[PDB]
């Protein structure tokens, strides 16, 4: 939900006997297929933009700029990881293509299928279709009653 | 020129470590990544710290010159006068640094477009201003921007 | 067709103009920090070598098929026919190299567009171009396939005419 790692603990030991369908956890940071030549930035985090599209947010001027969940005509990149202790958000610029699991809007999530063009809403959530090239590569997977993630490939601006 | 070589008779006092980087001779970018793509190209004029367009025509290889708009190709972040070559960051690569502004009207949160002379002017969009325009000398205004592409 | 394409009875006959080969190295100017991806391609539908390709997520794997500029994912720079694997440079990266064209008479500096077959054509055909493509050299024919040196740098803000 609001944390990459499960906030509560667990009372069981994992079986660790199977190898199929084990990467659906929310704590799976980073991309699924990553290149060593990827440009990676970091920024102070305002809110929890984890696994969401991020946009530049400014202040009065006394403090440096930071990044917040957003999209549309102000999209700047995609946040793939966050260090909670330092409040720093890992940002992949939109000029660098990305492939990984991203948060999907809980509205018509069933209609999302592989090959469906997607775009970012004002809250950084992927929504079914403008100016950003994103393609769903799987179907929606439910983690929480309101949390849905989908495998997508972002490859620049239209 | 990027580095006007002039001989002096007295040393200039330089001890303060603040307000020391906003200068016309500071090439490169404020933040740079090892995986940033750089290309050197022959140039005409002086497109240093400006948007550059690739001009194609004894026939010679294509060169670059100050420009923008639909013809925008990249940003010139460094220059070599002896070899008459200019290091260029392609438009497909994001950049953060000080560039030439048309005038002092540019302020923070302002969306900027590269004009026909490669200068940043207020409003497709290419960069977002980070600080106010500062007059380095005469009519030379430098603004910190975060180039992200073209809209 | 293929790239390598055969026993010869005799050998084929300056340094200039020796790069005009169908199986030449695609990148005229390469660079480390260029991202290259691997995908599967249809071995009986269209040969994607030196063509603009699009991602088609199939029911068994994500394939790359020749596509137009409107829905282009990148440029296929090399193919391994033994594994039927295509190597793709994403459109987010710059490219300067030789690509397949269908017009045997294209001059230098002209604006170009990729058609539905992943083929370079003149941008004056009518479809609104969405990519910055410029001809760095005149088109040449290898006897028959037409090739041309092009520079591709990102998408175009507003579609042209």
């Amino acid at each position: 939900a609001l944390m990459k790692n499960p906030q509560q603990d667990s009372g069981l030991l994992s079986n660790s006997i199977d190898f199929r369908d084990q990467n659906l956890i929310f704590s799976n940071s980073g991309g699924v297929c990553t290149s060593s030549k990827d440009k990676i930035e970091n920024y102070p985090a305002k809110g929890y933009p984890y696994k969401r599209g991020v946009k530049l947010s400014f202040g009065d001027g006394t403090t440096e700029l930071e990044v917040e969940a957003g999209g549309g005509d102000d999209l700047y990149g995609v946040c793939s990881d966050i260090d909670e202790f330092s409040g720093m958000a890992t940002v992949i610029p939109i000029t660098n293509n990305f492939t990984g699991y991203l948060t999907l809007k809980k509205d018509g999530q069933n209609g999302v299928n592989p090959g469906d063009k997607l775009n970012f809403n004002q809250h950084g959530e992927l929504e079914k279709v403008k100016s950003v090239n994103a393609i769903a590569l799987s179907k929606a997977h439910k983690l929480t009653e309101d949390l849905f993630i989908v495998l997508a490939s972002v490859f620049g601006n239209r | 020129m990027k580095n006007p070589q002039h001989d002096a008779s007295l040393l200039s006092n330089s001890n303060e470590f603040r307000d020391k980087n906003v200068e016309f001779f500071a090439s490169g970018g404020t933040r740079t990544s090892k995986f940033d793509k750089l290309e050197n190209h022959p140039f005409l004029g002086y497109p240093y710290k400006r948007g550059v367009k690739r001009v194609i025509q004894s026939h010679y290889e294509p060169h670059v010159e100050a420009g923008g708009g639909e013809d925008l190709y990249g940003i010139c972040i460094d220059i070599d006068e002896f070899s008459k070559t200019a290091t260029i960051v392609p438009i497909t690569n994001n950049f953060e640094g000080y560039l030439v502004a048309k005038d002092s009207t540019v302020k923070v949160k302002d969306k900027l477009i590269f004009n026909k002379d490669g200068a940043l002017e207020k409003v497709t969009i290419n960069a977002t201003a980070l600080t106010d325009a500062k007059q380095i000398s005469n009519e030379v205004y430098l603004v910190k921007v975060a180039v992200f592409g073209n809209k | 067709y293929s790239k390598s394409m055969i026993e010869n009875k005799v050998f084929s006959s300056c340094f200039k103009s020796k790069n005009e080969r169908v199986d030449a190295y695609s990148f005229a100017c390469s660079s480390y920090t260029d991202k290259i991806e691997e995908y599967l391609y249809d071995p009986a539908n269209s040969f994607p070598y030196k063509r603009g390709v699009k991602l088609v997520p199939k029911e068994n794997s994500i394939y790359v098929e020749v596509g137009a500029d409107t829905d282009m994912y990148g440029i296929c720079v090399d193919v391994c026919e033994f594994s039927c694997t295509a190597y793709v440079l994403p459109i987010t990266n710059n490219f300067e190299g030789y690509l397949v064209t269908r017009n045997p008479s294209i001059k230098i500096g002209e604006i170009l567009d990729i058609n539905n077959n992943g083929v370079i054509i003149k941008a004056g055909g009518g479809p609104p171009t969405a990519i910055n493509i410029y001809a760095l050299s005149d088109s040449f024919t290898i006897n028959s396939i037409n090739l041309i040196k092009v520079a591709i740098f990102g998408n175009r803000g507003l579609e042209k005419t």
